[PDB]
Formats: C-alpha cells, structure tokens, sequence
C-alpha cells in the first residue's frame, strides 16, 4: 500500500528489441507490449517484448488486439515459457521522452488490468552506445496526493534515482507521474558472447588478417614530419619570449605507435611466415 | 603465531614475579584468549581472598573482552565470594551501575528539537529526525522531549513508523529488568493492532534494549517469532532476536534463523540472514558460511541478497589472513 | 558496519547505539559504597562545560584527552587501587 524506490531490470534482449522496433516505426510512431515478471514489490523484470501490430489509430487502447496477443502468448507457452504482459512501450519521436493524455489513459487501463502496468518511452534520439534515451513512467493516483507521493526508505537508490532528476519536457509534464529506475538485467552470457563478437566482428581482430602499411606509411610519416618542423617554431617564440609575468603540440605518441608496430611487422614478415 | 607464544611466556615471567599483577595478567585473557587461565587466577584470588582486585580484574575483562569466552569464564568460575564474583561476571551490574550514572547526569537542549521541527520538510527527513533524537538520549529513557508532541509519530508512512518505534525503544536501553512492562507501555496492541509495522517495531525495540544482554528475552523473542506470520511482522523481530543473541553460536536460534532464510521471503528475509550473521559472529564455523553462500547465489532477489552479503561478512571475521579461501571465492 | 549498511536501508542506523561507549570514569570503593571521591582536573574547565585549573565532581562528562590530565584526590581517606591515567571502572579501598 506503499511506494519505494523500486527497480524495472530489462533484459538485453528486450532493450535491443525495444530500440529495433522504434527505428523501424519512427515516422509511425509504433508501440508494443512487452512480457514482464514478478519477483517483488521492489523489483521487476522483464525478458521477451513483441510488436503489437501497426495501426492507424495510434497509441490508443484499441490498437490492442486481443486475438493477436492471445495467440502469441498461447505460441509462447508452447514454445519456451512465456510471462504475464508487464506494460506497454512505444516511441516518442518529438523530443526526449514523456507522455500525453492517451498515453495515460492507456496507462490507467492496464494499471485496472494489473498492479505496474510500467511504461517505456523510446524514442529516435540515439548515439552508437551513448544515449540509451529509454526510459520507464508510472502514473500516480490523484486520491491518495494527501499521502506522501513515493514513501523512500533508502537514501543510497532514492538519490541515485534522482541522479537522472527530471527532463525539461518531464516537468513540463511529471505529474500524475513518477519515474521508475531501470537497470540493464545481469548480463554474463550475453556479455561474454557479444565481447567475443567484437574482436572478430565489430572491429578489425580477425587476427589472422589483422597483419599501405609499407606504401602509405612513408607518405603519412612524411606529413606529420612536416607538420612538427612547423609547430616546433611555437616552442621557439615562447622559449624566446623572457619571464613576462602553443608549445604543447604532442604529435608524437601517434609517431611513436604508428613507426613501432611498422617495424614490429618484422616480426611477421621474417619468422611467423617462412 | 610468535604472538602467542611470546605473550605466554611473558606471562609467565610475569607470575612468577612476586605480585601477580592482575592488569598484566589480563593479556592471557584477552588477548591469548585463557578463560580457563583467568578462571584458574580468580580461583586462587578467592582463596587467597583480596575481592578488591578479584572483581578489579573481574570488570577490567568485562569492559574489555568479549562474551563467548566470558562464557567459558564464567562456567569455571560456577563449577558469598563466589555469588559476588558471579555477579560482577554475570549479566552486566556494570551495565546497570553506568546506566544509573546516565541517568543521574544529562545536559540535553530542546530547542535544537524545536529547530528541526519549525524546519519540517513533510518529507522522508522524519525518519532522519526520529533517529536523531533518539541518539539525542540514547538510553537516557527521556522521552518526553517527544512525548510533549505526538504528531511527528502521527505523521508518517506505516513503514517509517517502525524506524519510530524501533528510535523509542533505542532511548530506552539498559534497563533489562523493567523492559519487558515498559515497552509493554508502548506495546502495539495497545499503540496499533492494525499497524504490523509496530507490531514488528515492538519486537525490534526489545531486542536492541538488551543489545548483547544475555537472559530470557532471547528464548522469549524465540518464541514470538515461533507463534508470528512469517514476513509482516517477522523483520523487526527476527533482527532483534539475532541482536539480542549476538555471538551467542546457539543452535536454538541458529535453527529458526536458517529456517527464516528458507522462507524464500524477501522482506523479511533480509533481516533474517542480517540475525543470521550476527549469531555467527567470528564463528568461522565452515558449515554456516557454506550454507549462506550457497544460498546466495540460489535465490533471485536483490533485498535477500544485500542483507545475506553483510550477513557473510560478520560470519567470520578478526582472524587476519585466516578465511583468505572464503575472501577469495567471494571476490571472483 | 550496519550503519555503513544503512545507505541501502534506513532502519539499520539504530545500531549505532551498540557503537556508543560514554568516557565517564567510574569509581566505586566497596560492592556499593559510591565515593565521594572529587578528582582535580587541573586545568581549565572549558571542555568540561560544554552546553582557574580545577575540576570536581561519581562519573561524569570527563573526556580521555581531559581524563589523561586528571589528579587523583589523595586527601580523602581511601584512595584508587590503579592509577586514574585513564578513565572507566577503577574501584578504590
């Protein structure tokens, strides 16, 4: 009968779906409902999300289909062990991420379905692994205002859910709403199989190939030749100047690295081979 | 390793000085851990009758060294002179004598009471303003710095009201012996049926009155949470009761608290595996602490697991470079 | 340690009342018998005070930095078994 400063854990799974889906649908401005856990009033969990299906009308009740998400869950417990549906997500292109009259009313109906009836907002606004602009909404009943909002009986997770604070638009908005935390569900597996992707994959370790590299070399070590000859006047000048109450230039770590592994390559072309 | 050996010898270059110096003597007891050692000294002081240093070295060991050989002291001692020495290393006069001496002498202000209530925020800060005048007469058993106004306990979240209760009871420690009436006073049938968060706080209070006082209010706080729900309420009781029987290594209440842990409960057993740890307090007894870890990894709640994690820490502890195996299986 | 816990709950800081020993020196001649014993501080009173080298007083608000200066008051009849270098429990005869 009281609120904390609970926590969502998603899976990696769940946000790659998550953020596909919403780059897929961005001008349409598509939603879905995910397939959430229980394990405590503090803390949920959510693993599997599928795409409710594209419709005109929006984000409205409505666009849910019960036939269509009694099928995937029937399909689901089939096949692997599905969960009850959590909440619902979708992607808010305009700016950041908040909600609108329909995105609450939506909201309160599952929260009369069940007890969390979460809410994720994505949205367009990404970077290559700096934006994760996800984020999570609960409304907040306007019967019990005269308790307090979120009883907090934990100073260390209440400041670090403040740590986000709230977003420009959120004030704009934050009412009848709380954020919830959310964390990237503990991750091993996964981790360990995509930093093996990596090396191989999403940069250049094949480490077969991994060894231009003697006919641009020269020409590359030609301009940052030149190009220190000049620099190095700047030190000159503020050499030259006396105590009078751009001389850091570097430009020579990148030197050092570059010319080494070239004459390292040796190695390779001398002994590894023949 | 060369410590102890070389405190044993000195030592007994020591006695066999002509004076025994009970104050050097000591070292067997607290530092190369000779209940027995101590227990044979005390024996031949009593014959030898000088009671002036015989309860001398009695409250110097109390007020420096630790209960789980006190134990072991004590029951040699056991098996007149020997009723007062019992007493002097029984269940803490000293403790009765200070809190006298506390009471008899307080230099509180209320108006840094009134300064924080004139600056309520109607926000989480209450229960930071409850614990603080609690540490304000920690047990001084002065209440009525609160009891003048009964709205900052009136004006909380059911929840918040536990750490309340569990504050009251924190100013009301050492008394032992009235305890049981005075917390009945405030006791959460006659404060709140409905609020199980008092209920819990009632129980939570208790324990921290007799904070490492051996008696019955273990066996009693045993049987209470025996006959209680298992997590409404079972938090602040089980947590008192592991405080109340801190280092104990009892088996009686070792069993409930393991049983707690099974419950698969998660509020309430945070608490539970926090008692747990304090029972076992540098036990190093391989059997809980394999059943803990083994436990922890097992479960699937992070409230369980932050308690269990402290819980492990105090099993075992002050042996150095000794459970280095434990240290490092926990840290990969 | 439970109040370095207490950052992820906040019914734990109640425990630092186990952590809370007072630096008041207690003296006691016989099983009961209080002494009127009144040690001379010696200095100034000044952190004895808080809200002419002297000091009087059973236990009180005496502090170890304050307890290491103490005189022990050899006028009265019975004096202290150990030293009074530093505080707690030190019976006299």
């Amino acid at each position: 009968a009281v609120d904390t400063a609970e926590q969502v854990y998603i899976s990696s799974l769940a946000l790659l779906k998550m953020l596909k889906h919403g780059r897929a649908g961005v001008p349409m401005e598509v939603m879905g409902l995910m397939l959430g856990e229980f394990v405590d009033d503090y803390t949920v969990r959510v693993i599997d999300v599928f795409a409710m299906p594209q419709s005109g009308t929006g984000v409205s009740v409505e666009a849910v289909d019960p036939v269509f998400q009694a099928k995937m869950l029937d399909m689901l417990k089939q096949t692997g062990r599905p969960e009850m549906v959590v909440g619902w997500y979708h992607s808010h292109p305009g700016f950041g991420c908040w909600l609108s009259g329909v995105d609450i009313n939506t909201q309160q109906s599952f929260e009369a379905l069940s007890e969390r009836a979460v809410a994720v907002v994505v949205d367009p606004i990404q970077s290559v692994k700096g934006k994760v602009v996800i984020d999570a909404f609960r409304l907040i009943n306007a019967n019990m205002m005269v308790l307090g909002h979120e009883p907090r009986q934990t100073t260390s997770n209440l400041g670090h859910l403040n740590k986000p604070s709230i977003q420009a638009l959120i004030h704009g908005l934050n009412r009848h709403y709380y954020s919830i935390t959310i964390n990237y569900r503990k991750n091993e597996l996964e981790q360990k199989m995509l930093l093996n992707l990596h090396k191989k994959s999403w940069m250049e370790g094949l480490t077969l190939q991994d060894y231009v590299v003697k006919e641009m070399l020269e020409l590359a070590k030609n301009y940052n030749k030149a190009v220190e000859e000049e620099d190095k006047m700047t030190p000159e000048q503020l050499a030259i100047k006396n105590v009078g109450k751009r001389h850091l230039e570097e430009h020579v770590d990148v030197l050092m690295t570059s010319n080494i592994v070239q004459c390292l390559a040796a190695m390779l072309d001398t002994v590894v081979f023949k | 390793q060369f410590r102890n050996k070389v405190l044993r010898v000195l030592v007994k270059i020591y006695m066999n000085l002509e004076k025994p110096d009970f104050i050097n003597v000591c070292q067997c007891l607290i530092f190369l851990d000779d209940p027995q050692a101590v227990s044979d000294i005390l024996e031949k002081l009593v014959k030898e009758d000088n009671l002036l240093m015989a309860y001398q070295i009695c409250f110097d060991l109390y007020e420096s060294a630790s209960q789980q050989f006190l134990s072991s002291v004590i029951q040699n001692l056991r098996t007149d002179q020997t009723l007062k020495m019992i007493k002097i290393l029984s269940g803490e006069m000293a403790i009765e004598l200070h809190l006298q001496f506390l009471i008899r002498n307080n230099n509180t202000d209320l108006m840094i009471l009134k300064n924080t209530k004139d600056a309520v925020r109607n926000s989480v800060c209450h229960t930071a303003t409850v614990i603080a005048n609690s540490f304000m007469h920690c047990g001084t058993t002065s209440d009525q710095f609160l009891r003048d106004n009964l709205e900052w306990l009136a004006r909380a979240t059911n929840w918040a009201k536990f750490t309340a209760t569990a504050s009251l009871g924190v100013i009301h420690k050492g008394h032992e012996k009235e305890a049981l009436q005075l917390m009945a006073t405030y006791l959460p049938k006659d404060t709140s049926p409905g609020s199980a968060y008092q209920e819990g706080g009632g129980l939570y209070a208790l324990g921290l009155i007799h904070a490492n006082h051996g008696g019955d209010i273990i066996d009693y706080l045993l049987n209470q949470l025996k006959n209680a729900s298992n997590d409404i309420v079972r938090h602040g009781g089980s947590l008192g009761l592991g405080l109340a029987a801190m280092g104990t290594a009892r088996q009686d209440v070792y069993d409930l608290l393991k049983t707690n842990l099974y419950q698969d409960d998660a509020v309430t057993g945070e608490a539970a595996g926090l008692a747990l740890g304090l029972v076992m307090l540098g036990s190093k007894n391989a059997q809980a602490i394999e059943d803990m870890v083994g436990y922890a990894q097992e479960t699937q709640h992070e409230k369980i697991l932050r308690g269990l994690a402290v819980g492990i820490a105090l099993v075992m502890y002050g042996r150095m470079e000794e459970a280095d195996a434990l240290i490092e299986s926990l840290c990969r | 340690l439970v109040f370095t816990q207490f950052w992820f709950w906040f019914p734990l800081s109640h425990f630092l009342s186990l952590a809370y020993t007072p630096t008041c020196v207690i003296g006691l001649n016989k099983d009961l018998k209080m002494p009127k014993v009144q040690y001379k501080s010696n200095c100034k009173p000044s952190t004895f005070a808080y809200p002419t080298a002297k000091a009087k007083k059973n236990p009180a608000r005496v502090m170890p930095a304050q307890l290491k200066v103490l005189t022990m008051p050899e006028t009265c009849r019975y004096q202290p078994f150990k030293p009074l270098s530093i505080g707690g429990i030190i019976i006299l005869k």
